[PDB]
């Protein structure tokens, strides 16, 4: 029976790890997005439009 | 249709006419003699293409906080 709960709880630790960093990183993505549209000297590709990208 | 001494510019005598100064170990200074020493702007294009960027933008961050 271990052996069934050991697999439902890695299932459900990677779902929520999924879910969880996608949700958070574009959360912060939109208030940054927020800021730099409320401040246009921001709204500028500020770190670079293939370094933020690649990183 | 016009008359000779119309078209020579003279009605008996062709006058003489004084010529041009000269104004010898300088360069003429005419209307069409200013580019000698007003050419096309070439220094500070690049600096133009700066300002341009800083104007705008700054222009937008004001214009955009006042609108809103
Ligand atoms: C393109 C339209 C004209 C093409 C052909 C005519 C032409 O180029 O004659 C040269 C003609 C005269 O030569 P010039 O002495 O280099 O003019 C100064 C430049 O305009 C000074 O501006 P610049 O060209 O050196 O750089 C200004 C910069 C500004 O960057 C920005 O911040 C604009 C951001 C846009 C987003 O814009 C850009 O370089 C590219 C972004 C698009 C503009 O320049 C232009 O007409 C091209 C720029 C005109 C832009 C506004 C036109 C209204
Ligand atoms: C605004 C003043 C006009 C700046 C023209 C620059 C210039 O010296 O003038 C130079 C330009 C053209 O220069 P070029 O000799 O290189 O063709 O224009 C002229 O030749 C005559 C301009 C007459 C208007 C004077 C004002
Ligand atoms: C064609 C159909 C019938 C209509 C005919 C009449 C048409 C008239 C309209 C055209 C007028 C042209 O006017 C023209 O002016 C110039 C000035 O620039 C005169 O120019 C004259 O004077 C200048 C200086 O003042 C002299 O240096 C020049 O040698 C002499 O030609 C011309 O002599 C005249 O012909
Ligand atoms: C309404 O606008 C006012 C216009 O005023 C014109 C100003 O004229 C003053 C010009 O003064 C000089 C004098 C000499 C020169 C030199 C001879 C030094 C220029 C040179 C070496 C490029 C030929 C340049 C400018
Ligand atoms: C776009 O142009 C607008 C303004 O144009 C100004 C043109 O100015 C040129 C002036 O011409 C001169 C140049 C030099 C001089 C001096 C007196 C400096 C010459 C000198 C010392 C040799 C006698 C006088 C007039």
């Amino acid at each position: 029976m271990n052996w069934l709960y050991q697999m439902i709880y890695y299932g459900v630790r990677m779902w929520l790890v999924f879910v969880l960093h996608s949700f958070s990183l574009g959360s912060f993505g939109e208030l940054i997005t927020v800021i730099t549209d409320n401040n246009l000297i921001f709204n500028v590709f500020y770190i670079g439009l293939l370094g933020l990208g690649f990183i | 249709p016009l008359p000779n001494a119309v078209v020579q510019g003279y009605t008996s005598v062709r006058g003489p006419k004084r010529p041009l100064d000269h104004f010898y170990g300088r360069t003429p200074l005419n209307i069409d003699t200013l580019w000698h020493w007003v050419k096309f702007p070439h220094r500070y294009d690049n600096l133009r293409f700066a300002v341009c960027f800083w104007a705008f933008l700054v222009s937008a961050h004001f214009a955009n906080k006042k609108q809103r």
